[PDB]
């Protein structure tokens, strides 16, 4: 009859404006940028936050690039069941406090799950090492905790590629390469997926962090399409 | 601590879970199987319906 | 004293088992060694539905099995129309990490939750026409894993900590809590009767609520790792449940014991959703291999294969008629399949 | 004449790998077009420019073989008609190269937004750049100095006109493809990986830039056997014929079936279909 | 169901040796990552060793190499760690946890206080 008709011509209108809307909402979904703030306690989330009911948000934009922050806090302890949820964002900005029990131990054993979840092996982490003060404090104050919870630390040795410090303490910038060795040789353990770890050494209070997350996004925006151009 | 009133309640709840009775799983298997005949014919997925009157062709 | 707490728990542990094991008579394998099998089932998807542009974790058939609500991460709540394939409404939802959706059965209103631990709830039948927020339902901790409306006027709501609640959209606060798991509450399911439901969660157990007494009556403890989905048989005196194990298993409330298992050798990969036909036989499953199974819910024997998704199925549902069989899966598409003959 | 035989051999052995060699790259243009038209999986404006690229490559591998066959009115004015649509799809197909390179560079360079609204821009140059520079030569050979097929051009005022802007776009897509090749670089210095690693840039760049041997074809692209005496005579039109072949070909086949998504697809869609017959 | 409970433990002297057993009977033992975790009296869960599928991939805490051995026998479904030389500083409550999912090489949510895959406590002290 004539009535089905015009109620199926009345669907045809209504899919046709929501779909131009979901056309529209489509540019700013695979225009904007995706990073998911996960990090080991308080080794810096909230100090992270100030510089860039259960999970927070900021919309904020840098370089004519947008960016989201996902700053899962108010959620339980246990992370094997919502981190699922996750796997299409860019980046997993990790945080270490660098500096109860052995945190750095904690922090290496949330890295290596992240790294070799199924779902997980296609994203890439971003590591940020805070604490680099509190750290060569600690190393210039004579306190032995790094060097007696990791035995393999006495035989090691300044690699020489990188040393950027200019009159930083030799020890100290020699405990800063072994943990970023550390996060490192878990990181390239196993090649099982497409993704990339970044360590940084997050000390400057400047707006430089913001740079080198802007960076290290580029990155790896670059790489997967290089991969999917199979130029790589 | 909280953990005795912790044993407490499981304690609690494993008693009144056991006051209950059980019945038979051949009985079960009987009520199951009797389900299962007695609505097979209205499934569309088990035995499909002719073409004429499916509304997803 | 703690230990004497300890050594009473586990003599009445004990009494159950031996309990279950002497009521335990006869094997529903052994007994339906002379039913007819149900043979191959041939599955051709019908509707594709690509309006999505996220991975989905939702999907919900509506009452009259025509309409179905599907949630993304994209933060978009689709109501499409199967027949169709149009689209009725699209919702943008304030966090975009939802993992759940609901349609409610009188079909007016449509729940929704995720990583912000609140439910939102918004009415589809307004004088202006729009598809506004009706209301918020905050009290829980964690993340929401799943809601399943009871009524149009409540709803209840299984949440990331330990903890599940019957909820009253007219007041907002809770009104039953349902404490006793111990590990996250993935998946929840009334009853056709509306008078109990399982929480399946991640201890590896799943218990039975009665919800206006609102205390546990049993505990199954047949599986051995987290439980993503579970189901009631359509009889209502049954459940199936999904697991990382790779297996579905078959409870019974009555017995109080399983009866049996749908392990198969060549299944590595856990399982996200469960569901049954409209008569009982037929046992859907999804899986991460991303290609739903079915189950000759009698026989453990493998009748078809849903294959034909790229990435893992999240959700599997069987319309409340029963004709058709929806499966979204992280790949962003929704197929409707249909059986023919 | 021993050697006149061999010359004579070899010229019918090369003319039927030549007419074999279009062969191939009509069936790899039709396999490629079919599969990116019927998988449905593979829906994005990469490749929509891919698919407007090999039909470019269908109208140039039919056209050429039209105009060979009705090569010595009606049969003057189809020589003419495939002569004319000849120029035109060799024109469009450096300008939809020039218009897959600007894309990926323009994908790889951009500082977010990710405009997916210019694939009408793409379409508009990649089809309409060719025919605007081509009317204006077949408007100048048709009113002045007007053979009756083609043969070789007189003047450079008919050398030019037609080899400029495909000069032009293989430099632009030469530059273009050194930005590509120096980011990849980078990319693959930051790992400091391997010395396959390294060939893995090398191999990429020659088998994304053989191109420019087309355009080293399309500059020397008439042929007529050229009958004189020496040997760099033949080895060029050996040598040069199997580059036209084997460059459609090639683009054709390594531009498309090394799609991990296009892989995975197509054995995902073997395997669907092998549980479904058993 | 799982029903993790451990043996072992007691009171020894510094530099001594002590041998604790896991006990596993309600899952398939070899499919899964079987890992130790130990509790001090005053600080948090700390997770201290693990074992693969089938017993070749074996990771240590740091401060307890070379000390602590860790084997298992997947025909006995029985878990063991043999800790030798030990300190003051070792004595803790010490938990036989499991990773979550079968054919994983990774598991969160082990050193966590409100897992569900893991035993009872074994006291061990150092005096």
């Amino acid at each position: 009859t004539e009535d089905q008709r015009n109620e199926e011509k009345a669907q045809r209108e209504a899919n046709k404006k929501i779909e131009k809307q979901l056309q529209k909402d489509k540019q700013v979904y695979r225009a904007t940028h995706r990073l998911l703030l996960l990090g080991a306690g308080e080794s810096g989330k909230n100090t992270i936050v100030k510089q860039m009911s259960g999970i927070f948000e900021t919309k904020f934009q840098v370089d004519k690039v947008n960016f989201h922050m996902f700053d899962v806090g108010a959620q339980r302890d246990e992370r094997r069941k919502w981190i699922q949820c996750f796997n299409d964002v860019t980046a997993i900005i990790f945080v270490v406090a660098s500096s109860q029990t052995n945190r750095l131990q904690a922090a290496l054993k949330l890295f290596d799950s992240i790294w070799n979840n199924k779902w997980l092996r296609d994203t890439s982490v971003i590591l940020f090492l805070n604490k680099q003060d509190l750290l060569a404090e600690k190393v210039l104050a004579g306190k032995s905790k790094i060097e007696d919870y990791f035995p393999e630390f006495a035989r090691y040795t300044t690699p020489e590629d990188a040393t950027p410090e200019p009159g930083e303490d030799p020890r100290v910038t020699r405990a800063k390469y072994f943990i970023r060795d550390e996060f490192l040789r878990i990181s390239t353990a196993s090649g099982d997926g497409r993704h990339y770890c970044y360590p940084h050494f997050t000390c400057a209070v400047d707006t430089e962090n913001i740079r080198r997350v802007f960076n290290d996004c580029r990155d790896i925006i670059q790489r997967m399409h290089l991969r999917q151009y199979e130029l790589l | 601590t909280a953990s005795i009133a912790q044993a407490r309640k499981l304690v609690e709840q494993l008693k009144m879970e056991a006051n209950i009775d059980r019945i038979k799983v051949s009985k079960a298997a009987a009520d199951l199987m009797a389900y299962c005949e007695a609505h097979a014919k209205e499934d569309p997925l088990l035995t499909p319906v002719p073409a004429s009157e499916n509304p997803f062709r | 004293e703690l230990d004497q707490l300890r050594q009473e728990a586990e003599q009445l542990k004990n009494q159950i088992r031996d309990a279950r094991k002497a009521c335990a008579d006869a094997t529903l394998s052994q007994i339906t060694n002379n039913i007819d099998p149900v043979g191959r089932i041939q599955m051709r998807t019908r509707r594709t539905l690509r309006g999505h542009l996220a991975k989905i974790y939702a999907m919900h058939w509506g009452t009259d099995s025509r309409l179905l609500v599907s949630a993304s991460q994209d933060g978009k709540l689709i109501i499409w129309d199967s027949y169709t394939t149009n689209k009725v409404h699209a919702i943008p939802l304030r966090s975009s990490w939802v993992m759940t959706c609901a349609y409610a059965p009188s079909g007016n209103y449509v729940a929704c939750g995720g990583l912000d631990n609140i439910c939102s709830i918004y009415n589809l039948k307004t004088r202006e026409g729009n598809v506004r927020v009706s209301r918020e339902l905050a009290g829980h901790t964690g993340y929401l894993s799943c809601c399943r409306f009871l009524d149009d006027n409540q709803i209840v709501t299984s949440s990331g900590d330990t903890t599940c609640a019957l909820w009253d959209i007219e007041t907002g606060q809770q009104t039953t809590t349902f404490t006793g798991h111990t590990g996250d509450v993935m998946s929840l399911s009334l009853a056709p009767d509306t008078r109990l439901f399982v929480s399946g969660a991640c201890d590896a157990s799943a218990k039975l609520w009665d919800v206006r007494e609102g205390m546990c009556r049993q505990t199954f403890t047949g599986h051995e790792s987290d439980i993503n989905a579970i189901c009631f048989f359509p009889n209502g005196n049954a459940f199936a449940t999904g697991s990382d194990d790779a297996t579905c298993r078959l409870f019974d409330l009555r017995a109080d014991q399983e009866l049996m298992t749908y392990s198969h050798d060549n299944i590595i990969c856990g399982i996200t959703s469960v569901s049954f036909s409209k008569s009982g036989r037929l046992l859907l499953a999804g899986y991460d291999d991303f290609n739903c199974n079915v189950w000759d819910a009698l026989k453990a024997d493998r009748a078809g294969v849903l294959a034909g998704h790229d990435n893992r199925v999240s959700c599997l549902g069987v319309t409340d008629d029963g004709m058709a069989v929806a499966t979204g899966s992280w790949d962003s598409f929704l197929k409707i399949w249909n059986g023919s003959s | 004449n021993e050697a006149f035989l061999d010359q004579r051999l070899i010229l019918e052995r090369l003319q039927v790998m030549y007419t074999v060699g279009y062969s191939l790259s009509l069936a790899t243009l039709l396999l490629a077009l079919l599969i990116l038209s019927l998988f449905r999986r593979l829906h994005c404006t990469r490749n929509y420019i891919h698919i407007n690229l090999f039909t470019s490559f269908m109208l140039r591998a039919a056209a050429i073989l039209s105009r060979d066959r009705l090569l010595p009115n009606q049969a003057l004015a189809a020589c003419r008609t495939a002569q004319i649509v000849t120029q035109y799809c060799v024109g469009a197909n450096y300008t939809w190269l020039l218009v897959e390179g600007v894309y990926l560079h323009s994908l790889l360079v951009l500082v977010g937004g990710s405009e997916e609204g210019h694939f009408r821009y793409y379409l508009l140059l990649g089809w309409g750049a060719p025919a605007l520079f081509v009317i204006p030569w077949v408007i100048v050979r048709y009113l002045y100095e007007n053979t009756q097929c083609w043969e070789r051009n007189e003047v450079k005022a008919i050398w030019w006109i037609i080899r400029t802007p495909i000069l032009m776009t293989i430099l632009i897509n030469f530059l273009i493809f050194i930005r590509i090749l120096g980011i990849l670089l980078s990319k693959l210095r930051t790992r400091q990986m391997r010395c396959r690693d390294y060939r893995l840039r090398l191999a990429r760049s020659t088998l994304f830039l053989v191109p420019l041997l087309g355009v080293h074809e399309v500059v020397f692209a008439p042929v007529t056997e050229e009958q004189a005496r020496g040997a760099l005579r033949f080895a060029k039109l050996g040598f040069e014929i199997f580059l036209s072949s084997f460059q459609g070909f090639l683009v054709s086949v390594l531009y498309c079936f090394i799609n991990k998504e296009v892989q995975s697809e197509i054995r995902r869609g073997w395997h669907h279909c092998r549980l479904r017959r058993s | 169901q799982v029903q993790l409970q451990e043996s072992g433990g007691g009171l020894v002297q510094p530099g001594g040796s002590l041998r604790l057993s896991c006990a596993a009977s309600g899952f398939t033992f070899s499919n899964y990552k079987m890992n130790w975790v130990r509790q001090a009296p005053g600080k948090g869960l700390e997770w201290v060793s693990d074992i693969s599928q089938s017993g070749a991939s074996i990771s240590y805490t740091g401060s307890v190499k070379g000390r602590f051995t860790i084997s298992r026998d997947n025909a006995k479904n029985t878990l063991y760690l043999q800790m030798n030389s030990l300190k003051p500083e070792d004595t803790a409550v010490y938990y036989c946890a499991r990773c979550p999912a079968p054919f994983t090489r990774d598991c969160f949510d082990v050193t966590s206080t409100t897992y569900a895959y893991r035993g009872q406590g074994t006291q061990v002290t150092v005096s």
